[PDB]
C-alpha cells in the first residue's frame, strides 16, 4: 500500500537523522540528557506496546518524555496531552520534529509554557549518537538556506541526495 | 606513515594523521595505488581545510561518551563542500 | 584538557592535538617529528605574539573551548634560516565563491 511505503520512508529518514537512539530505556535517556542544555532532544523507540517512538527532551526541571502516536499513516504528538486538532499530523516523523524545532527557532514558541493549554514543546538541538557524514552535514546546511534544491548548481546525482532528506534538523 | 599530506588545487599542503585521513573511503582506497601524498587537483584550500577539520571531528566523536557538538559550515562553502564530501565518500 | 590545532607556515598546515597542560616546547617536538627541523630552529606564535617554550598551551590561551576539533586554533610557525629567523608568514586559503541568489 501507499501507506506502507510512506511508513518505510519515514523510518529510512529516521535512520539518517543521527539522533535516533533505537532501543533505549526511559532511564537510559534520563541519564543521557541529564547534563544537556535545555531543549536538547532525542528520539528513541517507545517501551509502550501501543507506540513506536518517544521523544526525550531536557527541560529546566530535568529530562521528560513525550510519545509519538501513529494512526492511519499519520504521526502526531501523544494525544493524552492536548486535543488532537492542536497536534499537527505528519506523514514523516522527522518532519514532525523539524516542525516543532522550527517553531522554537522562529521564536513562535518559547521555553515558557502557554497559558491556554495549547501544546508546549521546547526543542533546540538534537543529541547525536555519532558524528554524521560530512555529506549529511552539508545537506542540513543547504536545507537551512533554501528549499529550492532543483535550481542549485549541482549535478542531478547530488540533487537526488538532497531530495532524500529535506529537513533542517 | 604516521601522517599523510593532502594537497589542494591551489597548492596548499595539509598534513594530517593517517588514521584521520582514512575517514574518507576514497583516500582509504588509495592508501589501503600511488608515497604518503594525495593531490586533489579539483579541491581548493578553503574546502580541503574544512574537510580536514571534519576528519578530526569524526574521529574524536565516534562515541557519545561526550556530547557531540555542532560542526559549523559556512553557507558560502556548502555546495563545494558537498561535492568534495561526495567525491571523498565521507 | 585536549586542544586541537593547526600549525601553519607559508602553505603548510599541520593538523594535530595536544593537552592544555602541554608545553610550547612539546609542540615544537611535534613539528620536528613531522617537518624535520629541531626546536631551536622554530618559533611558534599565537597571532603576532611569540610563545615562550616553557609555557603550557593553556598559559598561552589555547583552551578546550577555543581550540576544538571542529574549529581548531591556529599556531603560526617560522623557521630559522642560517643566522636569522624568517618573518612569520601564513598564506591565506582561497576565498569562497559568492552565494547563489537562492541561498542568500
Ligand atoms: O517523562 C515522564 C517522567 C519521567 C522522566 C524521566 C524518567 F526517567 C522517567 C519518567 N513522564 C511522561 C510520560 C512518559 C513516560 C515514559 C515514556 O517512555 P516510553 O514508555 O518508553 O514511551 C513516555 C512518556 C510525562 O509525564 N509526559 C507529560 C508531557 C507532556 C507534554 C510534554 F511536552 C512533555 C511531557
Amino acid at each position: 500500500s501507499m501507506q506502507a511505503a510512506r511508513l518505510a520512508k519515514a523510518l529510512r529518514e529516521l535512520g539518517q537523522t543521527g539522533w535516533y537512539w533505537g532501543s533505549m530505556t526511559v532511564n537510559e535517556a534520563k541519564e543521557k540528557l541529564k547534563e544537556a542544555p535545555e531543549g536538547t532532544f532525542l528520539i528513541r523507540d517507545s517501551s509502550h506496546s501501543d507506540y513506536l517512538l518517544t521523544i526525550s527532551v531536557k527541560t529546566s526541571a530535568g529530562p521528560t518524555n513525550l510519545r509519538i502516536e501513529y494512526q492511519d499513516g499519520k504521526f502526531r504528538l501523544d494525544s493524552i496531552i492536548c486535543v488532537k486538532s492542536k497536534l499537527k499530523q505528519f506523514d514523516s516523523v522527522v518532519h514532525l520534529i523539524d516542525y516543532y524545532v522550527q517553531m522554537c527557532k522562529d521564536k513562535r514558541t518559547g521555553p515558557e509554557a502557554p497559558r491556554n493549554g495549547t501544546v508546549h514543546l521546547y526543542l533546540t538541538k538534537p543529541l547525536y549518537t555519532s558524528a554524521p557524514s560530512l555529506q549529511h552535514l552539508c545537506r542540513l546546511t543547504i536545507n537551512k538556506c533554501t528549499g529550492a534544491i532543483w535550481g542549485l548548481p549541482l549535478p542531478t546525482r547530488l540533487k537526488d541526495y538532497l531530495e532524500e532528506y529535506k529537513f533542517q534538523v | 606513515m604516521m601522517y599523510v599530506k593532502l594537497i589542494s588545487s591551489d597548492g596548499h599542503e595539509f598534513i594530517v594523521k593517517r588514521e584521520h585521513a582514512l575517514t574518507s573511503g576514497t583516500i582509504k582506497a588509495m592508501l589501503s595505488q600511488f608515497t604518503n601524498e594525495v593531490n586533489f587537483r579539483e579541491i581548493p584550500s578553503h574546502v580541503l581545510s574544512k574537510v580536514c577539520m571534519y576528519f578530526t571531528y569524526k574521529v574524536r566523536y565516534t562515541n557519545s561518551s561526550t556530547e557531540i557538538p555542532e560542526f559549523p559550515i559556512a553557507p558560502e562553502i556548502a555546495l563545494e563542500l558537498l561535492m568534495a564530501a561526495n567525491f571523498l565518500d565521507c | 584538557m585536549d586542544v586541537f590545532l593547526m600549525i601553519r607556515r607559508h602553505k603548510t598546515t599541520i593538523f594535530t592535538d595536544a593537552k592544555e597542560s602541554s608545553t610550547v616546547f612539546e609542540l615544537k617536538r611535534i613539528v620536528e617529528g613531522i617537518l624535520k627541523r629541531p626546536p631551536d630552529e622554530q618559533r611558534l606564535y599565537k597571532d603576532d605574539q611569540l610563545l615562550d617554550d616553557g609555557k603550557t598551551l593553556g598559559e598561552c590561551g589555547f583552551t578546550s573551548q577555543t581550540a576544538r576539533p571542529q574549529a581548531p586554533a591556529t599556531v603560526g610557525l617560522a623557521f630559522r634560516a642560517d643566522d636569522t629567523f624568517e618573518a612569520l608568514c601564513i598564506e591565506p586559503f582561497s576565498s569562497p565563491p559568492e552565494l547563489p541568489d537562492v541561498m542568500k
